[PDB]
C-alpha cells in the first residue's frame, strides 16, 4: 500500500512541519517583539520569516502525498500553493547565501561596514533578495493549470522551458549559492587565520563547517533528483529509485527550513537567553 | 519678526495664467502648511489652496481644482486659466496643526489680481451691525454641520479684518484666544450656533469678522458682519 | 480626524527625521577617555586636534570617533558611567612618570556595564618613565617588583600589572606605549577600534 | 575646639532621635491593618510611545494629562500626545548626555540637563513656530540630576555637585542655592504648593528645603543606600523616597520619621522612580529589576507589577488626573498603562 | 508505477 | 578652616532639632483619611470603564 522510502518522506514531512512551525515562530515572534530589528537581526528575521513560509506551507504537500494525488483544490491554488513553496523555498536559500555575505563583510571589510551598514540598507538587501525569488519563482505561476484527464485533479505543469526552470534553479539556488557560501565562509576562516582571531577560528569554524554541511546534506538531493529525471527517462531501475527518492528529497530540504533556526538565530547566546525568557511568558 | 510679503498682482487678460509668489520671513516656513484665501473686491474671504508640510498633502476649491496648483522660504501658487470670476485680493495664510496649535494665526497682507453640496456653509445673519464704544458687541455664525468633532473639539475659526488691513486670527477652535489678541474677545458655542462676544469694544476693534470652519476640505467662510462703528 | 489628519502627517515627518538622524548618528564611533588627573588624556586628545564632559570628535581614515572626555565630572561614577554603555571602547590613558590609577582600571574594567567593551590601555610619558628610573628605582611604586632596574622590563611588568585586571574573556585589551612627543596615537587607537568593530559585529550575528 | 564641636553634633543628633522616638506611638502598618486592601491592581498597557533610539533617563507629564515629554540619551526631547501616541515636538540637545526632563505646568516651557553641568530651558510656543532655547542656565559644578519647574520663570535644579538651586530664568541666575547634603542630590520633588520641596542625595538622607528662604528644614534618613527617586505624597504631608537598597520608604512631615518601609525579599535591584497615584492609594515604583511594581501605599503590600519593559525602567510618572501611567526604560519605549 | 508517481508531482518541485 | 563648618553643622542640627513633632498615629490617621476621600476620584485603583477611558 505504501513504499518504505514514501513513508520515511511522510513522517520527515510530518516531523519537518510540526518541529519547523514552533520554531520558526518563536523565532519570529521574538524578533519582532521582544527584540529590536538591529543590523545582525534583520537577516536572520527574514530568513526565519520565509522558513516558516516554508513550514505552514508543507501539509499542502504532505496531505498531497498521503492522497497520492487527488487534488482537491481550485485552479488558483493549483497556481499559488506551488508558486509560494518554491518562493518561499529559494527565499531561505538566498537568503543564507546573504548571511554569507554580510559575514563574509563584516570582516573582511570592517570599515565600510561601520559607515554604509544600517539596518535600511539590511532591509533593501532583504527586499532585492525576495525580489529575485520572487522573479525566479514566478514561471510556476505563469505555468500551472489544473487538468483532470480522469477520476481525479492531474496538476501537473523534454520541455526547453521545463529544462529550462530546472536548470536555472538547479544553477542559481544550488551551484552559485553554495559557491558564495563556500567562499565566504573560507575567507572568513583565512581572514581569522591571522592574528588576534584566537577565541574565534574555532567555534567560528565548527559554525561555519555546520552550517555549509547542513545546507549541502539538506539541498542535494532535491536538486539531484530534479536534475537526474529530466536526464533520465523512467521506466529503469534507478529511474524508479529516483522517483521513490524525490519524496525524500524534498523531506530533506523542507528539514531544512526547521534547521535553520537553530543554526542561525538560535546560534546567538543573546538570543538564547530571549528565547528561554519568553518561553515562560 | 514673522512677515509674509507677496506678490504676483495685477492686470490679466481673461484666459491667461500668472504665478502669485508668497515669500515667507521671521519663521521656520519648512514646518508651516500655508494656505491662500482670497477675498473678491465686494465679496467675503475664500478658501484657494492649502499645501502641508513637505508638500505631503494639498488641497484646493470647487471653482479652483485643476485650474491653480500650489508649490527657498517661498510659496507658489501657480493659476492658469484666468477667469473673470478668479480675481481677488489673495492672501497668505501659514499654519501648523499639532496639539494646541493655532492655525490660521498669521496672514500676509495680500495682493491683488484684477482680470477684465457636501460643504459645510457658515451663514451669518446679520451682515452689519451698527455699535457704540464701550459697549458689549455680539457676532453670531451658524453650520450647516455640527463642528463639535467625537474628539471633543470645535473647529470655528473667527478672523478679524480691519478696514484697508489683512485678517488677524481671534479666536481659533471657537473656544480659544489667539495670541495678543486682547481678553476682551471671547468666543462660544455648540454644534452648530457660533457667538463672537466682544466686551468693552475699542476703536481699532472696528472691522468685519469672519467666521470660518476647520472640520472639513473646503474650509468655508462666513459671509462676514460689519461691526461698523455708529 | 478634521486638522487631526495633518497632525499625524507632522508626526510621521518628525518620525522619519528622528530616523534619519539615528541612522546618521550610528555610523560615529563612540570612545570613552578614562585616566588619572593630567595622565595624557588632554595630551592625547589635543595632539589629534579639536567642566562638565569634554566631547571631542575627528575623522581618521573613514572613521569618525567622538572621544567623550569626563575627567571634569568631580561626582560619584556609579551614578553616570552607565550612560557610556554603548561606546566602542574604553581609551584608558596612564602616566608612567607617576596604584593610584591601577583601582580605577579595576574599578573600570570589572564593571558589569563594561563587561563586553574592550578597553585601549595607553601607557604614555615612556621616555619621561627612563628618565625617572635613572633617578630613582621603580620599586619604589611597587615594592613586590622583585626584579631588575631597567625601563624595558619595567614597562612589561607595569602593563601585565594593569592588564591582570582582565577577568571577562569577551573584552580584550589594548596596551600601547607613547612617549607623549608620537603622532601613533590615533593609528592605535584605529587599529583597535577596526578589531574591536569587527568582534563586535561576529559577537552580535552569533558567529563569534 | 573641634571636639566640642563634634560632641554637640552628636547630642543634637541623639536629641533629634530621641524627638522622633517620642513622636512614634504607633506604626502605620498597626493603624491601616483594619482597612481592606485594594487586591489585584491589573493595568494593560494602553499605549506604547516607539519613537527613542536610546534610553530613556527621564519622562514628565503635562499639566493637561495628555501631554508628554521624554528625554533620551539619543540627543532628542520628544514631546509626545498620549492620546494618540502623536509626537508634536522633536528637540535636539546642544549635549547628548541627558539625565533628566521637565514640562512646565503652563505648557510653555520644557527645561533638559544631565552631564553637561547645564540646565536648559526650551521654548515650545515660540512665534517663530520652531523650538528655541530659551535660555542656558550655568552655575551648576557637577551634573544636574533633576530640576522642576515652579512656573514659567523660576526653576529648581538638583545637581551631582552636591547642592540644589533655585534659579530665575529670566536673568538666568541662582536666586538660591541649597547646600547641606554631602553627596550627589540624584532627584527632586517640589509640593504641590511649590513653596516647599525634598532632594533625594546620594548620601542617603533626603532633605525637605523651603523655596523662599533657601533653608532645610528637617533631615529624613533610614536608607541604606543611594537614593535614586522622591515624589511628595498628593496631600503634600508625606513623600515617599525610593533608593537602591531595593526599599521605598515613606516619610511623614509632621512625624519627622518613617512611617512604612515598602521592601519584598524578592526584590533585590534598587528603585529607579517613584509616583504616587492621584489619591496617593498606591505607590509606583520602578526597578531595575526591568519591571515597575505597584505598592499598596498604606498596607504596604504589593497590589500589582507593571512587567512588559525588556530592559531597566527609569522613570515612571502618573497624570495630574490620575488616569494614566507613564514608564520610560531602556528599551527606549514609553508605555502607558491604566 | 513509475507513471503515477509522476502524475503526482509534489508543489514542491 | 572646618571650625566654620562644624559650627554650621551645630546650628543646622539645632535649627531641625527646634521643629515641632506631632504623634505618628495622627500622620498617619490623617494619610488614611486623605486616601479614603479621594479614592473615588482615583481612575487608577479601580479600573475606569472603557466608556469614560481616554485610553481605551
Amino acid at each position: 500500500l505504501f513504499q518504505p522510502q514514501d513513508i520515511a518522506s511522510m513522517v520527515i514531512l510530518g516531523l519537518t512541519c510540526l518541529l519547523g512551525l514552533l520554531g520558526n515562530g518563536l523565532v519570529l515572534w521574538v524578533a519582532g517583539v521582544k527584540m529590536k530589528t538591529t543590523v545582525n537581526t534583520v537577516w536572520f528575521l527574514h530568513l526565519t520569516l520565509a522558513d516558516f513560509l516554508c513550514c505552514l506551507s508543507l501539509p499542502f504537500s504532505l496531505a498531497h502525498l498521503i492522497l497520492q494525488g487527488h487534488w482537491p483544490y481550485g485552479l488558483f491554488l493549483c497556481k499559488l500553493i506551488p508558486s509560494i513553496i518554491i518562493l518561499n523555498m529559494f527565499a531561505s536559500v538566498f537568503l543564507l547565501t546573504a548571511i554569507s555575505l554580510d559575514r563574509c563583510l563584516i570582516v573582511h571589510k570592517p570599515i565600510w561596514c561601520q559607515n554604509h551598514r544600517n539596518v535600511r540598507t539590511a532591509f533593501a538587501i532583504c527586499g532585492c533578495v525576495w525580489v529575485v525569488a520572487f522573479v525566479m519563482c514566478v514561471p510556476v505561476f505563469v505555468y500551472r493549470d489544473l487538468f483532470i484527464m480522469d477520476n481525479r485533479s492531474i496538476c501537473r505543469y523534454v520541455p526547453t522551458p521545463l529544462m529550462a526552470i530546472t536548470i536555472t534553479r538547479l544553477v542559481v539556488g544550488f551551484l552559485v549559492p553554495f559557491f558564495i557560501m563556500v567562499i565566504c565562509y573560507s575567507l572568513i576562516v583565512f581572514r581569522m587565520r591571522k592574528t588576534n582571531f584566537t577565541k574565534s577560528r574555532n567555534k567560528t569554524f565548527r559554525v561555519a563547517v555546520a552550517v555549509v554541511t547542513v545546507f549541502f546534506i539538506c539541498w542535494t538531493p532535491y536538486h539531484l533528483v530534479g536534475v537526474l529525471l529530466l536526464i533520465t527517462d523512467p521506466e529503469s531501475s534507478l529511474g524508479e529509485a529516483v522517483m521513490s527518492w524525490d519524496h525524500m528529497s524534498i523531506a530533506l530540504a523542507s528539514a531544512n527550513s526547521c534547521f535553520n533556526p537553530f543554526l542561525y538565530a538560535l546560534l546567538g547566546k543573546d538570543f538564547r537567553k530571549k528565547a528561554r525568557q519568553s518561553i515562560k511568558g | 519678526d514673522v512677515q509674509l510679503v507677496e506678490s504676483g498682482g495685477g492686470l490679466v487678460q481673461p484666459g491667461g495664467s500668472r504665478k502669485l509668489s508668497c515669500s515667507a520671513s521671521g519663521f521656520a516656513f519648512s514646518s508651516f502648511g500655508m494656505h491662500w484665501v482670497r477675498q473678491a473686491p465686494e465679496k467675503g474671504l475664500e478658501w484657494v489652496a492649502y499645501i502641508s508640510s513637505g508638500s505631503g498633502t494639498i488641497y484646493y476649491a470647487d471653482t479652483v481644482k485643476g485650474r491653480f496648483t500650489i508649490s527657498k522660504n517661498t510659496l507658489f501658487l501657480q493659476m492658469t486659466s484666468l477667469r473673470s470670476e478668479d480675481t481677488a485680493m489673495y492672501y497668505c495664510v501659514r499654519s501648523i496643526y499639532y496639539y494646541g496649535s493655532s492655525p490660521f494665526d498669521f496672514w500676509g497682507q495680500g495682493t491683488t489680481l484684477t482680470v477684465s453640496g457636501s460643504d459645510i456653509v457658515m451663514t451669518q445673519a446679520t451682515s452689519s451691525v451698527p455699535v457704540t464704544p464701550g459697549e458689549s458687541v455680539s457676532i453670531s455664525c451658524r453650520s450647516s454641520k455640527s463642528l463639535l468633532h467625537s474628539n471633543g473639539n470645535t473647529y470655528l475659526y473667527w478672523f478679524l479684518q480691519r478696514p484697508g488691513q489683512s485678517p488677524q486670527l481671534l479666536i481659533y477652535r471657537m473656544s480659544n484666544l489667539a495670541s495678543g489678541v486682547p481678553d476682551r474677545f471671547s468666543g462660544s458655542g455648540s454644534g452648530t450656533a457660533f457667538t463672537l462676544t466682544i466686551s468693552r469694544l475699542e476703536a481699532e476693534d472696528v472691522g468685519v469678522y469672519y467666521c470660518m470652519q476647520h472640520l472639513e476640505y473646503p474650509l468655508t467662510f462666513g459671509a462676514g458682519t460689519k461691526l461698523e462703528l455708529k | 480626524s478634521a486638522e487631526e489628519r495633518a497632525a499625524l502627517e507632522r508626526s510621521k515627518a518628525i518620525e522619519k527625521n528622528l530616523k534619519e538622524d539615528g541612522i546618521s548618528a550610528a555610523k560615529d564611533v563612540k570612545l570613552l577617555l578614562l585616566g588619572a588627573d593630567n595622565s595624557g588624556k588632554s595630551t592625547i586628545v589635543k595632539q589629534m586636534k579639536i567642566t562638565g564632559i569634554v566631547e571631542t570628535h575627528f575623522t581618521f581614515k573613514n572613521l569618525h570617533f567622538r572621544l567623550f572626555d569626563v575627567g571634569g565630572q568631580r561626582s560619584e561614577r556609579k551614578k553616570w558611567i552607565h550612560c557610556f554603555e554603548d561606546v566602542t571602547a574604553i581609551i584608558f590613558c596612564v602616566d608612567l612618570s607617576d596604584h593610584e590609577s591601577l583601582m580605577l582600571f579595576d574599578s573600570i574594567c570589572n564593571n558589569k556595564f563594561f563587561i563586553d567593551t574592550s578597553i585601549i590601555l595607553f601607557l604614555n610619558k615612556k621616555d619621561l618613565f627612563g628618565e625617572k628610573i635613572k633617578k630613582s628605582p621603580l620599586t619604589i611604586c611597587f615594592p613586590e617588583y622583585t626584579g631588575p632596574n631597567t625601563y624595558e622590563d619595567a614597562a612589561a611588568y607595569i602593563q601585565a600589572q594593569f592588564e591582570s585586571k582582565n577577568r571577562s574573556p569577551n573584552k580584550e585589551i589594548y596596551c600601547h606605549m607613547t612617549c607623549a612627543t608620537d603622532t601613533n596615537n590615533a593609528q592605535v587607537i584605529f587599529d583597535a577600534v577596526t578589531d574591536i568593530i569587527i568582534a563586535n559585529n561576529l559577537r552580535g550575528c552569533g558567529l563569534y | 575646639e573641634l571636639d566640642q564641636l563634634r560632641q554637640e553634633a552628636e547630642q543634637l543628633k541623639n536629641q533629634i532621635r530621641d524627638a522622633r522616638k517620642a513622636c512614634a506611638d504607633a506604626t502605620l502598618s498597626q493603624i491601616t491593618n483594619n482597612i481592606d486592601p485594594v487586591g489585584r491592581i491589573q493595568m494593560r498597557t494602553r499605549r506604547t510611545l516607539r519613537g527613542h533610539l536610546a534610553k530613556i533617563y527621564a519622562m514628565h507629564w503635562g499639566t493637561d494629562s495628555r501631554l508628554l515629554v521624554s528625554a533620551s540619551q539619543d540627543g532628542k526631547l520628544i514631546i509626545w500626545d498620549s492620546y494618540t501616541t502623536n509626537k508634536v515636538h522633536a528637540i535636539p540637545l546642544r549635549s547628548s548626555w541627558v539625565m533628566t526632563c521637565a514640562y512646565a505646568p503652563s505648557g510653555n516651557y520644557v527645561a533638559c540637563g544631565g552631564l553637561d553641568n547645564i540646565c536648559s530651558i526650551y521654548n515650545l510656543k515660540t512665534r517663530e513656530g520652531n523650538v528655541r532655547v530659551s535660555r542656558e542656565l550655568a552655575g551648576h559644578t557637577g551634573y544636574l540630576s533633576c530640576c522642576r519647574f515652579l512656573d514659567d520663570n523660576q526653576i529648581v535644579t538638583s545637581s551631582g555637585d552636591t547642592t540644589c538651586a533655585l534659579w530665575d530664568i529670566e536673568t538666568g541666575q541662582q536666586t538660591t542655592t541649597f547646600t547641606g547634603h554631602t553627596g550627589d542630590v540624584m532627584s527632586l520633588s517640589l509640593a504641590p504648593d511649590t513653596r516647599l520641596f525634598v532632594s533625594g542625595a546620594c548620601d542617603a538622607s533626603a532633605k525637605l528645603w523651603d523655596v523662599r528662604e533657601g533653608m532645610c528644614r528637617q533631615t529624613f534618613t533610614g536608607h541604606e543606600s543611594d537614593i535614586n527617586a522622591i515624589c511628595f505624597f498628593p496631600n503634600g504631608n508625606a513623600f515617599a523616597t525610593g533608593s537602591d537598597d531595593a526599599t521605598c520608604r515613606l516619610f511623614d512631615l509632621r512625624a519627622d520619621q518613617e512611617l512604612m518601609t515598602y521592601s519584598h525579599d524578592n526584590i533585590i535591584c534598587g528603585i529607579t522612580s517613584v509616583s504616587f497615584s492621584k489619591s496617593g492609594r498606591l505607590l509606583l515604583a520602578g526597578y531595575d529589576d526591568f519591571n515597575c511594581n505597584v505598592w499598596d501605599a498604606l498596607k504596604a503590600d504589593r497590589a500589582g507589577v507593571l512587567a512588559g519593559h525588556d530592559n531597566r525602567v527609569s522613570c515612571l510618572g502618573v497624570t495630574d488626573d490620575g488616569m494614566a501611567v507613564a514608564t520610560g526604560s531602556w528599551d527606549s519605549f514609553l508605555k502607558i498603562w491604566n | 508505477r513509475r507513471r503515477h508517481f509522476h502524475h503526482a508531482l509534489p508543489p514542491a518541485r | 578652616a572646618s571650625i566654620a563648618q562644624a559650627r554650621k553643622l551645630v546650628e543646622q542640627l539645632k535649627m531641625e532639632a527646634n521643629i515641632d513633632r506631632i504623634k505618628v498615629s495622627k500622620a498617619a490617621a490623617d494619610l488614611m483619611a486623605y486616601c479614603e476621600a479621594h479614592a473615588k476620584e482615583d481612575p487608577l485603583l479601580t479600573p475606569v470603564p472603557a466608556s469614560e477611558n481616554p485610553f481605551r
